[PDB]
DNA sequence: AGCCCCCTCACAGACGAGTGCCCCGCACTTGGA
DNA sequence: TCCAAGTGCGGGGCACTCGTCTGTGAGGGGGCT
């Protein structure tokens, strides 16, 4: 694969073959144990989802050793959680310090004392949501350097080695394996990292004065094709919809919090078109 | 020793005493009539019945007597600008109810009081209420757990406990759990809590409280309007009594000048004491119009023209040049460079030579410490910003005349 | 989807007797592992020297 | 004693037994609990509604039934009484009489997770005001709402809240699993006839029906159910009418005029008048709405110099504007130095003209535009 | 006949108050010695 | 008579958070040789 520069400047049998691919990838596991014994780490860079392959390697091979599975595709994990887990849940030595490099020095000092206690860790999506900074990769490269800690990891993004320098690439003693499955990304995309009906549903929950205020805003929006606060205030005080200014301001605050009115300093624009708003207006006749 | 002193202070077993005077305090016979009018005009001396606060007194008294004789609990919100007889009327109502409950005219009750502006955090309210229940100081989580065990569970015979909450707006934080817990316990049937909250702003339930808190707070509000010209004369003429020390026009001018600014009663009761202290030094026994006008000039003071008259020569040249630079370049926020250029022009006009900018920065710092101008740190010399804090006509009134 | 993947935890501990060679007797007694270890120790000591 | 104090005592806005308005929502909750007790499966539930509509009343009427008390173990937890968001697990142990080693929240969480798998009775957990458990990453709410998906568990939980879209904004990840999505239930606001039926239950419970004719109750309900819709304000105004009529008249039943006066009730110094006059003048005769305190003071000084009125200093003018701020006419945006504070008028000019009631003065200031 | 030069507008950054949270010291202290 | 280490709790460092504020990169709009 050699990319060209010009494009930048001018701008069933499938299941049986997938199970055959998975069995041919499951034939690699004692070779992976012999590679992991000699100081290397394992990196997978295929196309499909490699969650089931690492789960099968954990189940069928490492069913007795210490294992720290790290879901790197989780959108709200931290380095403090992983380091506190290694400090307090494996070593039973209290919470790790708040500065993470001192925690890595602590983990190195407590792992130097205990040989033949091999800790495995299986990072699904080493380039995940909260692992894309350089500090997390520096901490992971300091953790993978220890002769007891062994590392398996997955890679999914295309710009992943842009944040590994030669120090982080000589610390990570990687062995690049091509485990290209064809399974879809069903676990990595279900998290938080990846209208009219809501308007009708919220509008069916408001009271009658909120209905009158929102219909006044809708009528002004469909007449002038954003309204200031004083015109809405006079149009609501003429029809006895509000008592004072703070009642209308609380109604508009509830409108901003339920995402039906957009206020910009104080003009009030409903972020929809005229056709859906016209059919919404004739829906209440 | 620390240990037994802390264990006897936290348990509430030693009296928190204060030292006594060696010389015994003075007598009432040794005080003159001007001294008697000076001690009777103090803000600390609350009368046994408040003039011009009768309608609100009957309102709070009817509300609290109904809530005590019904044994049901509830909530009230009174509000008003500071100095208009809120806390005095509420504690007068509570003293009247306690005297009625002593004579077996009313069912008995307990009276708890907290103030939000003497608490370090709002959760210490839980430490204080419990301290008015038992006497023992605990942590706030244990006091909150014990208050929730006390109020939510039924235990006859439970006595009604009226809780007064002064300065409610300090108990409001980002989470608003303390005010929610205080306004939530009357809504239970086993807790006979009648909470009356006092605040300054009239729109406190709509401005910063959440929806459930302003729903629980109720709609039986009360507003203390400020004192007018006529009531603020009646207050002082009821304070002074039948003495002829204050003339009528003196009290009339004091009430007219105070009731046109704010409507505070503390302002009038301090201006009258200052007028008494002025008339003490003139070797007279009556307070005429002149001492009242002098006290009105001294208490309501405006000394940003005398401060410009009492500056040095180069600081007056500096103020003239800041005013001229504001006049020239239109916008008020000036830079020190154009100010120093107009300084050099004005100093070339008047003939006196000006110091270099190493001393003009000292002049600008001296005017900024005196708050005649508003200037930055002097670390960015010749590029610091200057606002004129005094009015541009005050300089022309202070230097021409 | 799986009971291993959750919506709260990010890390999962499988600690088995942790306190404070991966291959067993099958591979170490085989001759190719001993000759590989001997040759690698020789070459590593030579490059270190 | 008499019937006025009896109506005042029986309205009282506190916990009841008979709920005449919630007749279908209670049946829906009972059908949910029966279908989750019969087949012995776990499930979440999220009830939401405006403050004052009857969520805690329904879920406290259900938590005192004897058949559910003998079939399941129920726990009620209010989420505003806890110390912090991460401490609620400890409170669960206090509500379950568990045995933890203590002094850390993770051991409390593991003790709850051990108790949920080996329980002998089905656990119902009611979390009231669950919007106090919302945080930045929300590990506690996602941990709590995941326990139905735990293997071998039997916990079913009900979260009470005011926000309609709390579980769609702050609980998005639970949409990714069809087992873990909590079933919704929105308590609608009360109409007019439901508030009338609530009043007809509360008054005829203690035989105090004679003080309220239906006309005043119809007018009161037609105003309250239109303005806000909650029943706390309805009962509070219905108590305030009697509390006003007892002091006014002293049997005499209330008329339409008294309830109309109560509903239209619930729904100046010289220098402050001059400050409001110069602010209305500066907002009329100038386009941009940024008015500082120094510019307002400099206009007010010329206005006082033309009227031969002794003007105030800036240090007293700031206190005067801060005292007009308490009425609600203004709002002060705060800056570093007190000359720079921004004064925002938050009324209409006709409301200021009606509130001042000094027409010969306020018409003379707004025509005197020479000071600006 | 696709290209050359301004407009402008919500991200980028800062920043600044400001406010809540979590680690950390530290006396309590107590059942035990 | 004392005491070792849990522990309960206050206090400060820190990190988020809401609002303000200002450059600005590239999509967009008006003219071009
Ligand atoms: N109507 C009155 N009659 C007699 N004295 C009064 C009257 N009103 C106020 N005072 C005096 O002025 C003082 C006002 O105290 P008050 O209880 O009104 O403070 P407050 O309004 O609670 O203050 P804040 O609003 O700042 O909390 C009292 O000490 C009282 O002596
Ligand atoms: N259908 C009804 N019939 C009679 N009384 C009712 C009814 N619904 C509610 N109430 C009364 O309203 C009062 C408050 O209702 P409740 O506390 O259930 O509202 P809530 O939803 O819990 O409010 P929040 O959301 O603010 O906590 C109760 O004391 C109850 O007596
Ligand atoms: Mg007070
Ligand atoms: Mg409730």
């Amino acid at each position: 694969f050699v990319p060209e520069s010009d494009g930048y400047f001018h701008s069933a049998e499938h299941e049986g073959s997938i199970n055959a691919i998975m069995e041919e990838y499951r034939s690699y596991f004692p070779k992976w144990m012999c590679i992991l014994n000699e100081g290397f780490n394992i990196l997978l860079y295929g196309l499909g989802s490699k969650h089931q392959l690492l789960q099968s390697f954990h189940r069928e091979v490492l069913h007795k050793q210490t294992v720290l599975v790290v879901n790197g595709f989780f959108p709200s994990l931290t380095i403090k959680d992983m380091l506190d887990s290694i400090t307090s849940d494996i070593l039973d030595a209290g919470i790790s310090p708040a500065n993470p490099h001192e925690a890595v020095d602590m983990i190195e000092e407590e792992f130097a004392l205990i040989p033949e206690t091999h800790l495995f860790l299986i990072v699904h999506n080493l380039d995940g949501a909260m692992l894309r900074n350089v500090k997390a990769q520096a901490i992971l490269s300091r953790l993978a350097r220890i002769p007891n800690i062994h590392l398996l990891a997955s890679i999914d993004h295309i710009n992943t080695p842009l944040l590994w320098d030669q120090g982080k690439l000589c610390s990570f003693n990687f062995s690049w394996w091509d485990c290209t499955t064809m399974l879809p990304y069903t676990n990595e995309t279900a998290f938080e990292n990846s209208a009219l009906s809501s308007m009708r549903s919220v509008f069916s929950s408001l009271t009658t004065n909120s209905r009158g205020i929102y219909m006044l805003i809708v009528k002004y929006q469909l007449k002038n094709k954003g309204m200031p606060f004083r015109d809405l205030y006079s149009s609501c005080r003429e029809a006895f919809l509000v008592s004072s200014d703070l009642a209308l301001r609380a109604q508009l605050t509830e409108f901003l919090d339920h995402k039906l009115v957009k206020s910009k300093r104080e003009q009030l624009t409903i972020p929809i078109d005229g056709a859906l708003l016209q059919q919404f207006l004739e829906e209440q006749e | 020793t620390p240990s037994q002193k802390m264990k006897k202070i936290r348990a509430g077993e030693l009296s928190p005493s204060m030292q006594q005077r060696t010389d015994l305090p003075a007598k009432d016979s040794s005080k003159s009539e001007l001294q008697l009018a000076r001690e009777q005009l103090h803000v600390s001396v609350v009368p046994k019945s408040l003039p011009c606060r009768e309608r609100e007194f009957e309102n709070i008294y009817a509300f609290l007597e109904g809530k005590i004789q019904d044994q049901c609990g509830g909530c009230m919100y009174v509000s008003g600008v500071p100095g208009t007889g809120k806390t005095a009327t509420v504690t007068g109502v509570i003293r009247t109810l306690q005297r009625m409950a002593k004579q077996n005219e009313l069912p008995a009750f307990e009276y708890l009081e907290i103030n939000g502006m003497r608490l370090t955090e709002p959760r210490q309210a839980y430490v204080q209420i419990y301290k008015q229940l038992t006497g023992k100081t605990v942590s706030w989580e244990q006091a909150h757990a014990l208050l929730e065990k006390r109020f939510t569970t039924p235990a006859p015979r439970r006595v009604t406990t009226v809780l007064l909450v002064d300065e409610l707006d300090i108990l409001c934080n980002r989470r608003q759990d303390v005010v929610y817990n205080l306004l939530d316990w009357p809504t239970k049937s086993a807790a006979k809590l009648v909470v009356v909250t006092i605040a300054n702003t009239m729109d406190l339930p709509e401005r910063l409280l959440m929806g459930k808190v302003t729903s629980r707070l109720g709609l039986t509000r009360l507003t203390f309007q400020p004192y007018s010209h006529k009531q603020l004369q009646e207050i002082v003429t009821a304070r002074l009594g039948g003495s002829e020390t204050f003339k009528g026009e003196a009290v009339q001018l004091v009430a007219r000048k105070v009731a046109a600014v704010s409507g505070d009663a503390r302002r009038a009761l301090d201006i009258c004491r200052r007028a008494t202290e002025i008339a003490d030094t003139a070797a007279v026994k009556c307070v005429t119009m002149l001492h009242v006008q002098q006290a009105l000039a001294e208490m309501i003071a405006s000394a940003k023209v005398q401060a410009i008259r009492n500056c040095s020569r180069m600081e007056q040249i500096f103020l003239q040049a800041i005013a001229a630079e504001v006049t020239r370049t239109g916008v008020e926020e000036t830079t020190f460079m154009g100010v120093y250029q107009q300084v050099e022009t004005i100093a070339a006009f008047m003939g006196v030579t000006f110091p270099p900018p190493g001393r003009a920065l000292r002049l600008c710092s001296k005017l900024g410490a005196e708050r005649l101008i508003i200037s930055e740190h002097s670390r960015n010399d010749l590029f610091q910003k200057i606002l004129l804090n005094v009015s541009a006509d005050d300089i022309h009134y202070a230097l021409r005349v | 989807m799986d009971p291993t993947i959750s919506v709260s935890k990010g890390c999962f501990v499988y600690k088995n007797g942790a306190t404070r060679s991966l291959l067993g007797k099958e591979v170490v007694q085989q001759p190719f592992y001993e000759e590989y270890r001997k040759a690698w120790n020789q070459i590593n000591d030579h490059i270190a020297d | 004693r008499n019937k006025y104090q009896n109506a005042r005592r029986v309205l009282n806005s506190a916990e009841t037994q008979n709920l005449p308005g919630r007749e279908s929502q209670l049946q829906e909750l009972r059908e949910f609990f029966s279908n989750h007790l019969e087949s012995q499966t776990s499930g979440s539930l999220y009830v939401s509604g405006q403050p004052g509509t009857g969520k805690t009343a329904c879920l406290s009427l259900l938590l005192r039934d004897p058949d559910f008390s003998k079939r399941l173990q129920r726990v009620y937890i209010n989420c505003t009484s806890i110390a912090s968001v991460g401490a609620v697990y400890k409170k669960l142990c206090t509500e379950l009489q568990l045995k933890v080693s203590g002094r850390t929240e993770r051991d409390h969480l593991e003790a709850i997770q051990r108790h949920l798998k080996t329980a002998k009775r089905m656990l119902l957990l009611v979390l009231d005001e669950i919007d106090q458990l919302c945080t930045s990453r929300q590990e506690v709410l996602y941990t709590i709402f995941e326990w139905p998906a735990l293997p071998g568990s039997r916990i079913l939980l009900v979260g009470i809240a005011n926000s309609l879209d709390l579980t769609d904004r702050a609980l998005m990840r639970l949409n990714a699993r069809c087992e873990l999505k909590p079933r919704l239930m929105h308590f609608p606001p009360y109409s007019k006839q439901q508030i009338v039926e609530i009043f007809k239950s509360r008054l005829a419970e203690a035989e105090v029906l004679d003080v309220f004719p239906p006309v005043t109750l119809q007018l009161l309900a037609a105003k309250v159910s239109a303005i806000s819709g909650d029943v706390r304000r309805a009962l509070d105004i219905g108590r305030r009418v009697v509390e006003i009529a007892e002091q006014q008249k002293r049997l005499k039943p209330v008329q339409v005029t008294q309830v109309a006066a109560v509903l239209n009730k619930v729904y100046f110094p010289l220098q402050q008048k001059l400050m409001l006059c110069t602010l209305v003048l500066m907002l009329r005769n100038e386009r941009n709405k940024d008015i500082s305190m120094g510019r307002l003071h400099e206009v007010y000084r010329r206005v006082c110099a033309k009227r031969n009125i002794l003007a105030l200093d800036q240090a007293e003018f700031t206190g005067t504007v801060d005292l007009v701020e308490t009425r609600g006419i203004l709002r002060i945006m705060r800056k570093k130095e007190p000359r720079l504070h921004k004064v925002l008028l938050q009324w209409d000019e006709e409301e200021v003209h009606a509130a001042l009631s000094d027409k010969q003065l306020i018409a003379s200031i707004l025509s005197d535009t020479a000071c600006l």
